[PDB]
């Protein structure tokens, strides 16, 4: 691991003939190893197989996400994956089965075979795969409803003329999905009394957050590790879990005190 | 349930046989007389049979009657095979225009066994000792052979395990078998490249591996029939002879019987002072009536062996040169074998390699194991996944289609600061493939360079541009070269903070 060239040109044209095979060889290989018992596997088995539909993502909303790693999946958005971005975490349970049997034939990789598309699809399969068991699980799919930035609505922008209730009215139901209490208190309206005002911000200031952040363990404990290195890893994953639980918090906090100057 | 399936490693000089329990690690079983590595020998008293370290004791007493290193002589015909490798046990005849040998059985009739007969009755009871620790019966299992066997002996070796009932379903090389095994107990950080060596009793065997994602690949094997630990035993041998001339004046080598003895204690202190800074030695009757009582530390038995240590390096040189690399862009060496318990043989490694190269032995505080066991271990792990397939889908994995893989020649990588080059995927590298390095601490208005790469005798030397990418006003970047199964690079650089990504293709 060095430095880079760090060059000013900032040029994004390739300027080469096409990629040959005349660097490619081609003798084959031992069969041996367990990623030998699944490269073969991909040619050798490639095993796959309504008012709640008009609710989907009709076609991939987001393209870049199809050539995105199946290693590199949890920066990507599963909810986009499953076609759920306009839901995301409000889906039901059996709504992301049913999602999950839509683009499980539009993406077939013997249909992708047939239609001559790539393997690259297929690493956007493994993103569809393991989504639906983390989208149905009850700690991971709200360990990654921790986590939806995009779901995360800012608050308006300062200095800007806008409606009090009408730009922070979509703002706070971001939050209030994670909230522990039961009732949520609404905004409400101008003609609102002075009671129902001190019942709202004593709920956000005394709010209860169960967001945690296990999900983004940039390290995770392997099970090669011996006993130090599970617990070496474990204090310094707790230690992302609460400089981001008490940066939110005082975020939330400085999204409490923003809304009552305004 | 299906029949339990294990691993069998074949060798000159022992023989191991490892099984997956259902707490899903591997156990190694052992003989009847409690030794591990069962060693490759059959000697017949009467009509009685002994096999291991117990038939190797009567070659002192009845070495006519006494079979060893025969597996050198199975598959091919006579005329190919060294008879005086086996000089010193049973004689090498002419059975049906292969290698056979001659026996004698009760009453001195004698019975005339072919080596094909050899193997099946050596794993009658390879199957009776893996049996008996398991509880139920075996029927198929995986068979670890030296590369340069060709199929006509792959077959030689399922036909005489089919003469009493054994299935071998699938043949796996030895460095490919053993190095698995190294893997699953520690697995590697990064992409490497390792040289597998096997230094038996007889024979040493070298080979290169490159660990490219989990797929194992030949870059160039070796071997030498002529280089092992006979030759460690043999200098030991000559070196026994020395004192007890001057002291005694006597001849021990004028005796078959006697240099028989003495070969024998001197095989024992091969693995004794593999542990220990000295070995002591005790034989009662050596020649002439006369007894024998000395002490050797570890000290004046590395300078008598000095010579012979010095080729077992001259024979990893040879195999990297034969695969065109260099020691320094070599990551690690894989030892297996009773030979690699030597910590000789350690040290002779970091001094004639680059301190880069880690060496993997038993003297390895960090990733160690046992040499003699480390090859079958690896293929009770081949076993465990194929025990889910019947016989037609693991030989539709084995086809020539499925089997060669197509990889990648000529290096590729990012351009360093000063020019230099830093390969991210490295040479000999099958695809599709992806790899993700992370500049988290790139500051500012990048560019980034995709060349191909020339490796000479050991510094990278930049090559054909393949693309150039930039990037503005970044604060952390992400490096991702992408090749599909069409060959077609594609990279992608994207900013860790921002999401801003630019895309390359070719």
């Amino acid at each position: 691991m060095f430095s880079l060239p760090t060059l000013t040109s900032d040029i994004t044209v390739e300027v080469n003939s096409s990629a040959t095979k005349t660097p490619f060889v081609r003798r084959p290989v031992e069969p041996v190893g367990k990623f030998f018992l699944q490269h073969a596997q991909r040619t050798l088995r490639n095993h796959t197989w309504d008012p709640d539909e008009l609710l989907f993502d009709t076609e991939l909303a987001d393209e870049d996400l199809l050539t995105h790693d199946a290693r590199d999946w949890k920066t990507a958005d599963l909810y986009a994956a499953m076609g759920l971005s306009k839901l995301r975490f409000r889906a039901t349970e059996s709504q992301i089965i049913k999602a999950h049997r839509k683009q499980v034939v539009k993406y077939h990789p013997d249909k992708q075979s047939a239609a001559g598309g790539s393997l690259d699809q297929d690493g956007f399969f493994k993103i569809i795969q393991k989504a639906f068991e983390t989208l149905t699980d009850s700690n991971k799919r709200a360990q990654y409803d921790s986590c939806d930035f995009v779901a995360d609505v800012p608050p308006p922008k300062k200095g800007t003329d806008y409606d009090f209730y009408e730009a922070w009215g979509p703002v706070f139901e971001a939050e209030a999905r994670f909230s522990k209490k039961t009732p949520i208190p609404s905004l409400g309206n101008k003609d609102s009394s002075k009671k129902e005002v001190e019942q709202f911000y004593a709920f956000w200031h005394r709010f209860d957050s169960w967001r945690t952040f296990e999900f983004l363990d940039e390290d995770v404990p392997d099970d090669s590790s011996n006993r130090d290195h599970k617990r070496y890893i474990e204090r310094k994953n707790k230690a992302a879990r609460d400089k981001k639980k008490t940066a939110d918090n005082a975020r939330l906090v400085k999204l409490v005190e923003r809304a009552v100057s305004e | 349930m299906s029949s339990p399936v294990i691993g069998i490693t074949f060798g000159n000089t022992s023989s191991s046989i490892a099984y997956i329990n259902p707490k899903n690690d591997v156990d190694v079983i052992a003989n009847p007389d409690g030794e591990r590595a069962i060693p490759s020998a059959l000697s017949y008293v009467g009509e009685d049979e002994y096999h291991g370290g117990q038939a190797l004791q009567q070659l002192i007493r009845n070495p006519k009657n006494t079979i060893i290193n025969f597996r050198d002589f199975i598959g091919l015909p006579f005329d190919k095979c060294d008879v005086s490798k086996c000089a010193n046990g049973a004689p090498a005849v002419e059975v049906d225009g292969k290698v056979g040998f001659v026996i004698s059985r009760g009453e001195g009739k004698e019975e005339k066994l072919t080596v094909d007969e050899v193997v099946s009755r050596h794993l009658n009871r390879l199957k009776l000792a893996a049996e008996d620790y398991i509880g139920s019966a075996v029927k198929e299992a995986v068979l670890t052979v030296p590369t340069n066997f060709s199929e006509e002996q792959k077959t030689a070796l399922k036909a005489s395990a089919a003469k009493i009932g054994l299935q071998i379903v699938q043949f796996i090389n030895e460095p490919s078998a053993a190095l698995l095994a190294h893997a699953e107990q520690f697995p590697f950080e990064k992409d490497v490249n390792v040289v597998v060596a096997d230094f038996g009793g007889i024979r040493s065997d070298a080979a290169v591996i490159a660990v490219r994602n989990g797929i194992f690949t030949i870059l160039a094997t070796a071997h030498d029939l002529s280089l092992g630990g006979d030759n460690l035993d043999t200098e030991l041998v000559e070196y026994f002879a020395s004192e007890f001339q001057k002291k005694y004046q006597a001849n021990p080598r004028k005796n078959a019987r006697s240099l028989a003895k003495l070969k024998a204690n001197s095989s024992i202190t091969k693995k004794t002072l593999s542990n220990a800074t000295s070995a002591t030695i005790s034989i009662d009757s050596l020649a002439d009536g006369f007894d024998y009582h000395a002490s050797i530390n570890r000290m004046r038995y590395e300078l008598v062996a000095n010579k012979v240590f010095a080729q077992f390096s001259s024979f990893v040189d040879s195999v990297i040169a034969k695969a065109e690399l260099d020691p320094l862009d070599i990551d690690a060496v894989l030892l297996t074998g009773g030979v690699s318990f030597t910590p000789k043989l350690t040290t002779n490694l970091e001094y004639t390699l680059p301190e880069s190269v880690e060496i993997l032995g038993p003297q390895n505080k960090n990733a160690s194991n046992n040499p003699n066991e480390l090859a079958a271990s690896g293929a009770a792990l081949q076993a465990r996944l194929i025990s889910d397939y019947d016989a037609d889908e693991l030989a539709e994995a084995l086809q020539p289609v499925i089997v060669n893989t197509p990889h990648l020649k000529k290096p590729i990588g990012l351009i360093g600061a000063k020019g230099e080059f830093h390969p991210v995927l490295l040479a000999e590298t099958s695809f599709p493939v992806q790899k993700k390095l992370t500049l988290k601490q790139a500051k500012g208005d990048f560019l980034i360079g995709v060349y191909e790469g020339d490796h000479h005798i050991k510094l990278y030397t930049l090559g054909t541009k393949l693309m150039e990418l930039g990037i503005k006003n970044a604060n952390g970047v992400e490096i991702i070269f992408n090749i599909n199964k069409d060959g077609a690079l594609r990279v992608t650089a994207r900013d860790l903070k921002t999401g801003n990504a630019v895309k390359g293709e070719l």
